[PDB]
């Protein structure tokens, strides 16, 4: 119905597919038939950042933060095969799509926490004995959190990993010892965890919807400082097909 | 307790001497007879190789493609997949041009 | 693409656009002859 | 007295023969080169695919070999990838596709010779400049 | 944030008005002696 | 005339402020230089124009206008027949002799005042009515002209249509956009990014409808004026002087001069881009198209590809969420063009389509445009300032937009110059402060 | 060496006749003379690092 | 009364108000106060602004690591482009600040007020019965502020481009512009220079000569300045002794003697010249750049002989390459 000249600017292009309160259906899983996920969407809604320990080991919590970017957060076009291995459980294997978005949120104090909201190489599974996906179903799994910046990124003073300066070019005769940290750009790579909990179904069309929560790490800045912990709470659509 | 630049370090290995099947970027193959266009995309598109010869075992290769690969194996090598060099599709567009 | 027949005018056709400039230049020859009354 | 007929001698065939193009052809080759190439191959590079250039050594490792007249000529008639695997006359100007790349329509077997002959003489004059760019401007 | 948009337009309109009228108010007239 | 009697030599033409007869010849003679040009230059173009070589690659700017009206083009702007060009060019070149004859005559032989030579043609500046009359006529004359376009579209051959369903090609509009809503909409549409202003207009239905909606307004005014006189406020508002009348018409042109510089630089519709070069944003877009394709057609997974900053080389999102092309081109995510739309979906550039619906005609069209972007030097040397010689070319889109901003600007300067002079020649002191009665000398000091 | 003029200067290493033999790259993507790749070393004489 | 509006219109138009608020001034006054006030705060405190499109925020304010010379108000983001980004279009000030909202607010307002300021520079003259045109001499600077803050961006597609409000970022705008348009090699700039360079030259001349021919009316121990009295009757120096010397310096007719004819040449030279540079920036805004003589003077064999135009280009490349290091993904800089 709605087209491009229909959505452009409304920012509806970031929010993704809903299911009118009719859901609660059940999509029959054949097991004798191969299933795949046409389009898996993940729409961020809330970002929290565990307050850096106070040093005083007294249970740090995840505080809310303000989105300093715009409506450039959603993950969409994600697809891959929804494998039906033994014991009825389903396993989704992420194949390709717009599975990552650089988000930057301004935190309570003053800071600005840029993270790489993603679900790359995601592989989520469900409860054993899954017959007809229902509101009781849900997936969980890990995924790879690449690295905010690529090997090619240069810093304000020129230094970089796969390219760029070797050192503090502007301080020719200073001690390199203490500048090491920032002159050698390391490229991290870590694991992230999610869990999509189905809230609506449409037995017919074969499309489920729901809420998701994932936890990952922030940007370490080519390893200049420690990364902050993030938790993302959003919504997700998912069109399943044989 | 030393910080190390993975890329400069990798220019000590075979990488920096021969085309690394697991790391080097696709445009590296445009330096040997009929190897680029079609094979390069294959080589690269086929995960890491536990060792040079393993190229020879890529799916649906023609007894001709296979013949060439054997010819150029002497220019290939293999090293641990290095994220900094592989991540971000850097193997199809490492950001360089003329 | 100037139809063959006319193609004996290429040289002329090539100069026509500049004429207008000339007017402004002739208007200066006029005032020079009239001593800029 | 610098662009001598020796600097104008480039491999004709792949077996070994050579052709000593005239200073008349050269110039015309250049005119034709800017007419249908430069747009994308200025300085002997490639705006829409920097990976492949027109450096003589590069054409040599091409497939089939393009480091000679016949080869370049074949190309302008029916282009293929650097491996020869695919015919690419539908996205690269050629005679096999003049209906889509008009400029090519004029071109005649004679022209094709010059344009080609030009791609082989330039690097003889310019040297490294012909290959890369910016860096060498 | 919407309230700020309203305000501003109200505010911008007030002045745009003043300007248009002020000249319509027979400005030519205001000067030493309109020959 | 003379200086010791009129003005000053370099101010000559003001010596005609009150000599309508000559002032007619001035206007006629000139209105001949424009036609002369339109004509003399179209043949200069044509005499060089090469049937099958991009127009934009040949420094043409007049022929492109004629082609857009649907004259000697055919599919994709194929330049099917040159004659319409030769035809249009000469007609003008001749009508210049006519007008030229009038000017020379009316500014020499003819009466140098229409006073008694004919009381209907004679006119009075302060005559706050014979003006409203003359205006009225002209207002009708323009109307007839506007309607001429609608004719060429709805009845005689149609016009060019880049957006042509089959693809660029002449098309007869037969569904002009009537309705104030859509038409006048463009009128109050922000001139800022995205929602353009008048420069939007992406279809000929509207271009035509909009014009139909003009005569039936422009002529409606041409009458209301030949049938009335300025109301109260109207009189106590403007300065009724010949020079002052000029001023208002000076700013008018200047204001449009920009509206034009913007039109030929941004619009794709009423400036095909098949005849003119590609839009500036259009070319910055096509470079991404070109490489999103080349790399995909080579192993890359453009949808997941992440660039140096973390935004993704080929695709990223816009502030409102749409999926656009990545790189500096993120600024031109407003570009809408024929060759690209088929890859657009409801949320923006769609992956599936991009992944396997990219016909070759686009791959090469996209390449054509990125290699013909609006960049070059004064001595016409296409490309970036650091580029080497060869490929001399400068987009018509540049030449045009460039010239008109100069003209457009200087005219605004001109506007002030006269609007400021006539507005003080009225109060009457444009020649200096009256020694004897310095207004300032009779005003309470401020300190 | 650094020409008193340049705030910063690249480190190029050449042989006897000034042939570029080694250097420190900027874009590793295609280093040909990078140290390591050339296996450069350094020895000291006199001074306190002598030997 | 007599209906306050009638009255209001009289004050607004008072010919004797310390500062002449006019009809134009009714806008100039609030517009410039919004700009000037937002600028002063932005410059002192204000988070780093993601200028280019990426996410590499630049900080320009003082409380964020700058000094007067380096600090600046950074241009709205490239992701924003030419789009209209007012405060109400932000989800929060922080968003507005991070994306460079302050810039748009500040320039749209300065350009509006600076224009009315031009209009105002006419109204008063009129109200004082003096000749107009002063406002036309001021149309040169305005035209230059318009080119640099509005025209150049409309051409390039984004306010991210277009000189940033700060001393050092102004040098940035230039050093880059060169590399992208080879401006020093464009007629309009050279005329800009002849204007600005010339202007100064004549400012020294006029000021020079006049001072050199003041009529002795003071002791040796008291300012030469006292010899003139505000509003005094006749001239205060010998415009003939002036010409008597200058004429002889070069040669009689290669000189002035008509104060009116001389003073006009003073206001026309720099204005005409400065207009042009405005027309250059406004012209190179649509990519009709400066002259290009790269690889001309080729020799007999075809060897390129390099002229100074090349050493130029060589230094231009270096600029072209390093600028906006992380903002490019493809070979050609078409934005
Ligand atoms: C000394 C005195 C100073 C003198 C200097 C004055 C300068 C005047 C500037 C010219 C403004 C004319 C307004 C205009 O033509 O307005 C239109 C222009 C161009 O609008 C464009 O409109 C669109 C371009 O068309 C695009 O959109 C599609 C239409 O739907 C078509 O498909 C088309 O092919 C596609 O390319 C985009 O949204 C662009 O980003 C842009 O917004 O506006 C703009 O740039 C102007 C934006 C700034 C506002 C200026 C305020 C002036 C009061
Ligand atoms: C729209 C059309 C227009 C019209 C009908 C008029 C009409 C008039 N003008 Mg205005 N004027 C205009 C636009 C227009 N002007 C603009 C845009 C400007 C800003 C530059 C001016 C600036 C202007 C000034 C400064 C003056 C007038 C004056 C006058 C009056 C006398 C004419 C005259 O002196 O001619 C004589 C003309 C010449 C000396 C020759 C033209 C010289 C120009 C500078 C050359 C440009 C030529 C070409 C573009 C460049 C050559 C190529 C180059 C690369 C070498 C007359 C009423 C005069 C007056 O008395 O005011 C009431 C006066 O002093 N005008
Ligand atoms: C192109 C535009 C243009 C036009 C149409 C006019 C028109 C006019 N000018 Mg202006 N003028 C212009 C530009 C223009 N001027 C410029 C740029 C300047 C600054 C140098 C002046 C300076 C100026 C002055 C100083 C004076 C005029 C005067 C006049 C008026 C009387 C003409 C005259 O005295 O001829 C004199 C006659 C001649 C010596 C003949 C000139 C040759 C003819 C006209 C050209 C024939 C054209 C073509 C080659 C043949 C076509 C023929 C074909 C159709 C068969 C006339 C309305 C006068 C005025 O105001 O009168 C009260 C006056 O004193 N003008
Ligand atoms: C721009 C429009 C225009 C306008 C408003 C005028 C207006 C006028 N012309 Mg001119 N004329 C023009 C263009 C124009 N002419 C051109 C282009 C030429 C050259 C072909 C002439 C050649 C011309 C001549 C040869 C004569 C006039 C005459 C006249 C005057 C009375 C005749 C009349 O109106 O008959 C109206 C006729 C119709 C019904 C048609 C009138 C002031 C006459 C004159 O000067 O008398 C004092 C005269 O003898 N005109
Ligand atoms: C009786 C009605 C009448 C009519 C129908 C016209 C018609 C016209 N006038 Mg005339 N005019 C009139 C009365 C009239 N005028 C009177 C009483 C005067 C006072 C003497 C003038 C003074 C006058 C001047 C000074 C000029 C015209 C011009 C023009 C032409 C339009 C310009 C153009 O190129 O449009 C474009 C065409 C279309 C919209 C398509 C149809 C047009 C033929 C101009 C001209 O000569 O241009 C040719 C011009 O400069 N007119
Ligand atoms: C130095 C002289 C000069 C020259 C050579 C040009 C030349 C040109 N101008 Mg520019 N212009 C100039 C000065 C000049 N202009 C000045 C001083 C201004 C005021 C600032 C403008 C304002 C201006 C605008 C606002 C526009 C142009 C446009 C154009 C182009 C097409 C003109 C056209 O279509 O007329 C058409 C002529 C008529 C109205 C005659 C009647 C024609 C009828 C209606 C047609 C009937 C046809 C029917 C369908 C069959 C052309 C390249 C146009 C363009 O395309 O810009 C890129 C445009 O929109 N010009
Ligand atoms: C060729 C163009 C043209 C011209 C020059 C005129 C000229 C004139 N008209 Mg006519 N008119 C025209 C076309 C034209 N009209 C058309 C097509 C129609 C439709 C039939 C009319 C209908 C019409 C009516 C109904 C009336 C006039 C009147 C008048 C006279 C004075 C009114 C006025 O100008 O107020 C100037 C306007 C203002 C003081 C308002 C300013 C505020 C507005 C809302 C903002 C405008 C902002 C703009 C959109 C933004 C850009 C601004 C820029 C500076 C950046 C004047 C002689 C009046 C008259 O006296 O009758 C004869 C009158 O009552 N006209
Ligand atoms: C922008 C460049 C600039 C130039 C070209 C310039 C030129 C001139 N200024 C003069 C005067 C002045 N200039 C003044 C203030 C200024 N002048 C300025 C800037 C300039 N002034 C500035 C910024 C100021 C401060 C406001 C004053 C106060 C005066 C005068 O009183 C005087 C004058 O009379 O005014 C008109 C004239 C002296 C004639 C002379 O000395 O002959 C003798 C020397 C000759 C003939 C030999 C030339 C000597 C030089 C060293 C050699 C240059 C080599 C080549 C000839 C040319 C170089 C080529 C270029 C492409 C680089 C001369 C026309
Ligand atoms: C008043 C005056 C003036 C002005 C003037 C003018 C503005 C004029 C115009 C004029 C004109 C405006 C003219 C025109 C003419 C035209 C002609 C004479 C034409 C002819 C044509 C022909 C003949 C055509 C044909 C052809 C063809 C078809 C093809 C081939 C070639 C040819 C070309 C042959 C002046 C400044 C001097 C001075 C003062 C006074
Ligand atoms: C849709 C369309 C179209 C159409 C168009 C139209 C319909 C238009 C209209 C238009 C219009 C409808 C316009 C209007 C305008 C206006 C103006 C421009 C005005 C101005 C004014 C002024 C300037 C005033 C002034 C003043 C004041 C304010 C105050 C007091 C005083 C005075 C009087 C001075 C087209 C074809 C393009 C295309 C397609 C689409
Ligand atoms: Mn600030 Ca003008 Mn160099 Mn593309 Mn960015
Ligand atoms: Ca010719
Ligand atoms: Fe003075």
């Amino acid at each position: 119905t709605l087209t491009y000249d229909d959505i452009v600017g409304t920012g509806l292009a970031n929010k993704c597919p809903t299911l009118d309160d009719t859901a609660r259906g059940a999509y029959p899983i054949d097991s004798s038939q191969t299933y795949r996920i046409a389009r898996l969407c993940l729409q961020p809604t809330t970002f929290l950042v565990k307050e850096e320990p106070k040093n005083k080991r007294q249970e740090a919590e995840f505080v809310p933060t303000k989105l300093v970017t715009r409506e450039t957060t959603s993950l969409d076009q994600i697809q891959g095969e929804l494998k039906v291995n033994s014991d009825g459980s389903l396993t989704f294997v992420e194949e390709d799509g717009i599975d990552f978005q650089p988000v930057t949120v301004q935190m309570a104090g003053g800071e600005r926490i840029p993270l790489l909201f993603t679900v790359k190489n995601l592989v989520a599974s469900t409860q054993p004995n899954v017959t007809s996906i229902t509101t009781s179903t849900d997936f969980k799994g890990e995924f790879n959190v690449p690295s905010y910046r690529t090997a090619n990124f240069l810093d304000p003073k020129g230094r970089g990993l796969a390219s760029g300066y070797d050192s503090a070019i502007a301080l020719p005769q200073a001690k390199e010892e203490e500048l090491a940290r920032a002159n050698v750009k390391r490229f991290s790579l870590t694991k992230g965890q999610i869990s999509l909990n189905v809230a609506k179904v449409d037995g017919r069309t074969g499309e489920i919807a729901g809420t998701f929560e994932s936890e990952q790490l922030s940007d370490d800045d080519m390893g200049a400082h420690e990364p902050h912990e993030v938790k993302i709470q959003g919504v997700f659509y998912a069109s399943i097909e044989p | 307790e030393e910080l190390v630049n993975v890329v400069d370090e990798k220019l000590g290995t075979a990488y920096g001497e021969k085309i690394d099947l697991n790391n080097t970027n696709i445009a590296a193959f445009i330096q040997y007879r009929g190897l680029y266009p079609t094979l390069a995309k294959l080589i690269v598109k086929n995960a890491p190789y536990e060792s040079v010869e393993d190229v020879l075992n890529i799916p649906g290769l023609t007894e001709r493609q296979k013949q060439i690969l054997r010819e150029n194996l002497e220019h290939f090598t293999v090293t641990e997949v290095e994220t900094a060099l592989v991540e971000g599709g850097d193997r199809y567009n490492n950001g360089l041009y003329k | 693409k100037l139809p063959e027949a006319y193609a004996i005018f290429d040289p002329l056709v090539d100069v026509l656009p500049v004429i207008p400039v000339l007017f402004l230049a002739l208007a200066f020859v006029w005032q020079a002859a009239v001593g800029f009354r | 007295a610098e662009l001598t007929p020796e600097v104008l001698t480039v491999p004709l065939n792949s077996e070994g023969k050579t052709i000593t193009l005239t200073e008349k052809q050269y110039l015309e080759g250049k005119r034709l080169f800017q007419y249908a190439c430069a747009s994308c191959h200025v300085g002997g590079i490639t705006k829409t695919n920097p990976s492949l250039d027109l450096r003589t050594e590069t054409l040599a490792l091409a497939t089939p070999p393009r480091d000679n007249i016949e080869g370049l000529v074949d190309y302008m008639k029916n282009p293929t990838t650097y491996d020869g695997e695919q015919e690419i006359a539908e996205v690269h100007p050629s005679l096999r596709s003049a209906d889509i790349f008009p400029k090519m329509r004029n071109l005649t077997e004679k022209d094709l010779v010059a344009i080609a002959g030009h791609i082989l003489v330039e690097p003889k004059i310019l040297g490294d400049k012909w290959g890369g760019g910016k860096v060498y401007y | 944030m919407e309230t700020l948009k309203i305000t501003v337009y109200i505010v911008v309109t007030f002045f745009v008005l003043l300007f248009v009228f002020g000249f319509l108010s027979g400005d030519p007239a205001r000067n030493p002696k309109r020959k | 005339d003379q200086e010791s009697s009129g003005f000053a030599w370099w101010a000559g033409n003001a010596r005609l402020i009150n000599l309508s007869g000559k002032l007619l010849g001035a206007h006629v003679a000139h209105a001949g230089l424009i036609v002369f040009w339109a004509g003399a230059m179209t043949l200069f173009e044509l005499a060089h124009f090469i049937p099958e070589k991009p127009m934009y690659e040949q420094g043409l700017i007049l022929i492109p206008h004629i082609a857009t009206l649907g004259w000697g083009v055919g599919p994709g702007g194929e330049v099917v027949d040159t004659f319409p060009f030769f035809v249009v060019g000469v007609v003008h070149l001749i009508s210049s002799a006519v007008l030229g004859f009038g000017g020379v005559y009316h500014a020499i032989r003819g009466p140098e005042t229409l006073e008694e030579y004919s009381s209907f043609f004679g006119y009075d500046w302060k005559d706050k009515n014979k003006m409203t009359t003359i205006l009225g006529f002209h207002l009708i004359v323009l109307g007839i002209g506007a309607l001429l376009l609608v004719a060429k579209a709805m009845f005689f051959g149609g016009l060019y249509d880049t957006w042509a369903p089959g693809g660029g090609d002449v098309r007869v509009i037969t569904n002009p956009t009537l309705d104030p809503r859509v038409i006048f909409g463009y009128l109050l549409k922000s001139p800022f990014g995205g929602e353009g202003w008048i420069v939007s207009v992406n279809n000929l239905e509207d271009v035509v409808g909009g014009h139909i909606w003009i005569g039936l307004i422009c002529i409606a005014g041409g009458i209301w004026h030949i049938l009335t006189t300025p109301f109260g406020w109207a009189r106590r508002a403007f300065i009724w002087s010949g020079e002052a009348y000029l001023s208002y018409s000076l700013g008018a042109l200047s204001m449009m001069g920009f509206i034009a510089t913007c039109f030929v630089w941004f619009n794709n519709t009423v400036y095909p881009s098949e005849f003119y070069g590609p839009t500036g944003p259009e070319a910055s877009q096509a470079q991404a198209m070109t490489f999103l394709i080349r790399d995909q057609k080579l192993g890359a997974n453009v949808g997941s590809a992440q660039g140096p900053t973390g935004l993704g080389k080929y695709l990223m999102r816009s502030p409102t969420g749409e999926i656009i092309f990545g790189g500096e081109t993120m600024r031109f995510w407003d570009f809408r063009g024929p060759w690209l739309e088929p890859l657009r979906g409801p949320n923006g550039l769609d992956l599936n389509k991009i992944k396997n619906d990219i016909q070759p005609w686009q791959e090469r069209r996209a390449a054509e445009y990125m290699t013909h972007a609006p960049l070059g030097s004064l001595n016409s040397v296409g490309g970036v300032a650091t580029e080497i010689n060869s490929v001399n070319f400068v987009s018509p889109r540049s030449w045009l937009a460039t010239s008109h901003f100069v003209l457009a600007f200087f005219f605004l300067v001109g506007h002030l110059w006269h609007a400021g002079r006539a507005r003080a020649a009225a109060a009457g002191f444009e020649k200096g402060i009256d020694r004897e009665s310095e207004p300032v000398l009779s005003m309470p000091s401020l300190d | 060496r650094m020409p008193a003029f340049f705030e910063s200067f690249p480190v190029i290493l050449t042989d006897k006749n000034g042939v570029v033999k080694a250097d420190i790259p900027f874009r590793r993507a295609e280093s040909k003379y990078s140290f390591e790749q050339q296996g450069v070393t350094v020895s000291f004489y006199g001074g306190e690092l002598n030997g | 009364s007599a209906n306050l509006w009638e009255r209001f219109c009289n004050w607004v138009t008072s010919t004797d108000n310390r500062l002449y608020v006019g009809w134009f001034g009714v806008i100039m006054i609030p517009t410039l106060l919004a700009a000037t006030i937002c600028f002063v705060i932005a410059f002192i405190a204000a988070p780093p602004v993601d200028i280019d499109g990426i996410r590499e925020p630049v900080s320009g304010s003082l409380l964020y690591g700058n000094n007067i010379i380096t600090g600046a108000v950074v241009p709205s983001s490239n992701a924003i482009g030419l789009h209209f980004y007012p405060i109400w279009e932000a989800a929060s000030l922080d968003e507005w600040l991070y994306n460079g909202g302050p810039y748009q607010l500040i320039i749209f307002h300065f350009l509006l007020g600076a224009s009315c300021y031009m209009g105002r520079q006419w109204e008063l003259s009129y109200r004082l019965g003096m000749r107009p045109w002063i406002c036309v001499a001021y149309s040169a600077p305005l035209a230059s502020a318009f080119a640099v803050f509005l025209i150049y961006p409309i051409g390039q597609g984004s306010f991210s481009d277009g000189m940033p409000l700060g001393i050092s970022g102004t040098f940035n705008f230039m050093i880059v512009f060169q590399a992208e348009h080879n401006i020093l090699m464009h007629p309009f700039h050279q005329l800009g220079v002849a204007g600005v360079f010339g202007g100064a030259l004549f400012c020294a001349m006029h000021g020079s000569l006049v001072t050199s021919s003041l009529i002795r009316e003071t002791t040796e121990t008291e300012s030469a300045n006292y010899g003139y009295k505000f509003g005094q009757e006749e001239e205060t120096y010998n415009i003939v002794a002036a010409h008597g010397y200058f004429g002889r310096l070069i040669f009689q007719y290669a000189s002035f003697n008509n104060s009116r004819s001389l003073h006009f040449f003073l206001a026309a030279w720099p204005v005409v010249g400065v207009w042009f540079t405005a027309l250059g920036i406004s012209t190179m805004a649509f990519n009709l750049n400066g002259f290009n003589f790269n690889h001309s003077v080729i020799d007999a064999k075809g060897n390129v002989i390099n002229t100074w135009a090349d050493i130029i280009n060589r230094a231009n490349l270096g600029m072209e390459v390093m600028h906006e290091r992380n903002a490019h993904n493809f070979p050609l800089d078409l934005a």
